[PDB]
RNA sequence: AAGUCUGGGCUAAGUGGUAAAGGAUGUGGCGCCGCGAAGACAGCCAG
RNA sequence: CGAUGUCGGCUCGUCGCAUCCUGGGGCUGAAGAAGGUCCCAAGGGUUGGGCUGUUCGCCCAUUAAAGCGGCACGCGAGCUG
RNA sequence: CGCUGAAAGCAUCUAAGCGGGAAGCCCGCCCCAAGAUGAGGCCUCCCACGGCAGCCGGUAAGGACCCGGGAAGACCA
């Protein structure tokens, strides 16, 4: 069930 | 004046006819004399209690429906490996192995209560090995 | 409940009524008994059986002493036979009659260190469409915080074949006592020159 | 054999059994035969 | 209002000794031990047993009529002894005994036979007729529901295998 | 660690050792109506 | 909140049973065959496709059956993105 | 689903007792397994070696090392 992701993905 | 604490002492050999006994109530009465509480000089961090032979174990009765309904349970580490043995079974299969996990729940946990256990020799039939220790028989 | 040590010597194909059969020749007698087992002396009932000429430069004094209790000459491989007790003081393939049906207990080829598609027959992931580095790997192998652990017999890449197995319920299709031989009907365990063992089948 | 928790008699001739340690109850009439579930 | 307390009449001659949690009967047709609880006594008159409660508990109540009826019935066994009438309904449905034990043609794909136990005794009088007979009771009643089990009654039909004296009730088809 | 302590009773479900409407010849115990040796109830029969 | 990476897929499973199938039953407005409904049963099984990121769902062709749920809506120091 | 059967003169698979009954349960089949420290069993082999349940040393039956290898194998085994 698409729920808002609560981590953005990860940056350098 | 420090408490009296024994030096080894020879252990005595005791002898006892499970047949016709009601389980939970002699399983007690074997850990004491294990233990060794009936020795006015007890000490606990030493094994100084009796050596305990038992014999008739298949004989032994127990009250209530327990025979169809008491389940003894193992298990073994992997999924799905939980065992479930009714007590009928188990006096049908090693009627010894009912007197035995019986007396080893009522015993300390822990290295010496493990050693204690050892000091325990439960036969079914009216036969035991032991005629060279010359046990003392015990009504209990 | 008959049987006989042997070894693994080749498979072929014969004919028999307009049809080809998938056979593996056994090279089974002839095996001297050495030892039975009784139950007044050992608990059960089994004969122990010995196998193939042995070299007696080779035989140390513990094991001569064995085999001279016996009056029997030296072997290479003892193996015995349980619930078996024949008349003779010798087995040989004639236990069997073609028709007949029976186990044969072999050590399969060992396949060392296996993946787990090998092994386990996996199917790995995928080889294109981003599969990074995984083609051949497990997968997940557990869950996450409950039970955080993964499971005894969890089936993983290790070591495979080398180990007992046995095949059942195999046809005799011939039996050629002047040489020691016996024809079975399809696949039996372990490399050629591997040593096996014929049983009578427990099947109906 | 129609279970419920709610056992009883429907016709007159039907009756209840206690059989090891369920009520039941038995009848002539095979639609009223009950067991206590 | 009450059975135990009723006394069974002993025809001669058949004995009945009392033992401890058993009694023994013996008769012109057998023996046959009536296990009986120890709380219940068993009392052995001039042609008359009698059984008697210790107690009018609730338990002793239900064991004493129980007792009475059990040794009852093992002196009727040995004396006049025990039997049971099947009857076979269906058109090709047919009894024949084949030596001491029991034939059935009662429309399988084969036909099955019923070995008489020990103490029973199988007889064939009609084709559709089957009488089991024996000193124990409850052991010709056993037999006799087995072989019946074998075809029971059907509820559409007059087809299968019947009690004497057992009702046909049937429900409509169509 | 200290009672297999004493006396009276209940429970046979391991109830004790997690739950409700409702259901029930569980068991024991107090009542309350009927109907009965002017022969009741069960039934075992004649009609 | 001096970080418990968030859907779906893939992979690998394991459990629950309120059982989709197979096994065993009672009732049926159960003739038979086939169904209905409830009870017992978790041992095994539970297919391939088209649409869409989809889970889900619709559809094709089959099937004994194409079960429903838990495991951080199991599984990104295993992959995908 | 029954047989026999009281309490409850009848009835009742149950309260005494006994049957039948599932791919399920236990055994059975295949594999692991005595670190099963509860360390099992059988067959066979060596022995009363020197000096002072211990220490050093020389052996026995045996074993390891080393080497040629192996449908055994990462090393090891
Ligand atoms: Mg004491
Ligand atoms: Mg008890
Ligand atoms: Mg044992
Ligand atoms: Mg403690
Ligand atoms: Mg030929
Ligand atoms: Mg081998
Ligand atoms: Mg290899
Ligand atoms: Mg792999
Ligand atoms: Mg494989
Ligand atoms: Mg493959
Ligand atoms: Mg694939
Ligand atoms: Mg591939
Ligand atoms: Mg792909
Ligand atoms: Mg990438
Ligand atoms: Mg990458
Ligand atoms: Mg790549
Ligand atoms: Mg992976
Ligand atoms: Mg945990
Ligand atoms: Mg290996
Ligand atoms: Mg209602
Ligand atoms: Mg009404
Ligand atoms: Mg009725
Ligand atoms: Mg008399
Ligand atoms: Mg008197
Ligand atoms: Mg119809
Ligand atoms: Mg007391
Ligand atoms: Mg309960
Ligand atoms: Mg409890
Ligand atoms: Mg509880
Ligand atoms: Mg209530
Ligand atoms: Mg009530
Ligand atoms: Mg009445
Ligand atoms: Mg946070
Ligand atoms: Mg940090
Ligand atoms: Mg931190
Ligand atoms: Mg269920
Ligand atoms: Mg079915
Ligand atoms: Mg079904
Ligand atoms: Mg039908
Ligand atoms: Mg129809
Ligand atoms: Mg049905
Ligand atoms: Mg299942
Ligand atoms: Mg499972
Ligand atoms: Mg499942
Ligand atoms: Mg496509
Ligand atoms: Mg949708
Ligand atoms: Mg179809
Ligand atoms: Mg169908
Ligand atoms: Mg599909
Ligand atoms: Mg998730
Ligand atoms: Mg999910
Ligand atoms: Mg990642
Ligand atoms: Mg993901
Ligand atoms: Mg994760
Ligand atoms: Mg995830
Ligand atoms: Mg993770
Ligand atoms: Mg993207
Ligand atoms: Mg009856
Ligand atoms: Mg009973
Ligand atoms: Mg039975
Ligand atoms: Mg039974
Ligand atoms: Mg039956
Ligand atoms: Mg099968
Ligand atoms: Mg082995
Ligand atoms: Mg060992
Ligand atoms: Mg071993
Ligand atoms: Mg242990
Ligand atoms: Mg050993
Ligand atoms: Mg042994
Ligand atoms: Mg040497
Ligand atoms: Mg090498
Ligand atoms: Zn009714």
């Amino acid at each position: 069930v698409d729920k808002p992701p609560y981590l953005p993905r990860p940056r350098p | 004046m420090k408490t009296y604490v024994p030096k080894q002492v020879e252990p005595r050999w005791v002898l006892i006819d499970a047949e016709g006994k009601t389980l939970g109530r002699l399983a007690t009465k074997i850990a004491t004399l294990l233990r060794g509480k009936h020795r006015p000089d007890w000490t606990p961090n030493v094994a100084m209690g009796d050596f305990v032979v038992v014999v008739n174990a298949d004989k032994i009765r127990v009250t209530g429906k327990k025979l169809e309904q008491k389940i003894y349970t193992r298990y073994s580490g992997y999924p799905g490996g939980l065992k479930k043995i009714p007590l009928e079974k188990m006096l049908a299969t090693h009627p010894e192995r009912v007197l035995e996990h019986a007396v080893k729940g009522m015993l300390p946990k822990g290295p010496l209560g493990r050693r204690l256990f050892k000091r325990l020799k439960v036969y079914a039939g009216p036969d035991h090995p032991h005629q060279a220790q010359r046990p003392e028989k015990l009504e209990v | 409940m008959k049987g006989i040590l042997g070894v693994k010597v080749g498979m072929t194909r014969i004919f028999r009524d307009d049809r080809a059969v998938p056979v593996t020749v056994i090279l089974a007698g002839p095996c001297p008994v050495v030892q039975r087992r009784t139950p007044e002396k050992d608990g059960y009932t089994a004969v122990q059986l010995g196998f193939l000429p042995q070299n007696p430069k080779r035989v140390n004094r513990p094991l001569k002493g064995h085999f001279a209790k016996a009056g029997v000459e030296p072997v290479r491989i003892l193996r015995e036979i349980r619930d078996f007790n024949p008349e003779g003081d010798t087995v040989t393939v004639e236990i069997f009659k073609p028709g007949e049906r029976v186990d044969v207990t072999g050590t399969s080829k060992g396949r060392g260190f296996a993946g787990v598609m090998k092994r386990w027959n996996f199917a790995g992931g995928p080889d294109s469409h981003g599969a990074h580095k995984i083609h051949r790997h497990p997968g997940s192998i557990g869950n996450r915080k409950t039970p955080g652990r993964v499971y005894k017999g969890k089936k993983m890449a290790g070591h495979y074949g080398a180990e007992r197995v046995t095949v059942m319920n195999l046809e005799v299709v011939d039996v050629i006592p002047e040489e020691n031989l016996l024809l079975v009907k399809g696949a039996v365990p372990g490399p050629n020159g591997g040593l096996v063992i014929v049983r009578e089948t427990k099947k109906a | 054999m129609k279970v419920r928790a709610s056992v009883k008699r429907i016709c007159d001739k039907c009756k209840v059994i206690r059989r090891h340690g369920r009520v039941y109850v038995i009848c002539e009439n095979p639609k009223h035969k009950q067991r206590q579930g | 209002s009450r059975i135990g307390r009723l006394p069974i009449p002993v025809p001669k001659g058949v004995s009945v000794e009392v033992a401890p949690g058993r009694v023994k009967v013996k008769g012109p047709k057998g023996e046959l031990e009536v296990p009986v609880s120890p709380e219940m006594r068993v009392v052995v008159e001039e042609g008359v047993v009698r059984v008697e409660r210790p107690s009018d508990e609730r338990r002793h109540k239900s064991l004493h009529g129980l007792t009475r009826t059990l040794i009852a019935n093992a002196v009727k066994g040995v004396s006049e002894g025990y039997s049971k009438e099947l009857l076979i309904k269906g058109i090709g449905y047919r009894a024949r005994l084949v030596g001491r034990a029991l034939e059935l043609t009662v429309g399988f794909s084969h036909p099955v036979v019923v070995e008489p136990p020990e103490g029973i005794t199988f007889e064939v009088p009609e084709p559709t007729r089957v009488r089991v007979s024996g000193i124990d009771k409850q052991k010709v009643g056993q037999v006799a529901a087995n072989i019946r089990a074998i075809r029971k009654p059907s509820a559409y039909h007059e087809k299968g295998i019947y009690y004497a004296g057992e009702p046909v009730r049937l429900k409509p088809g169509k």
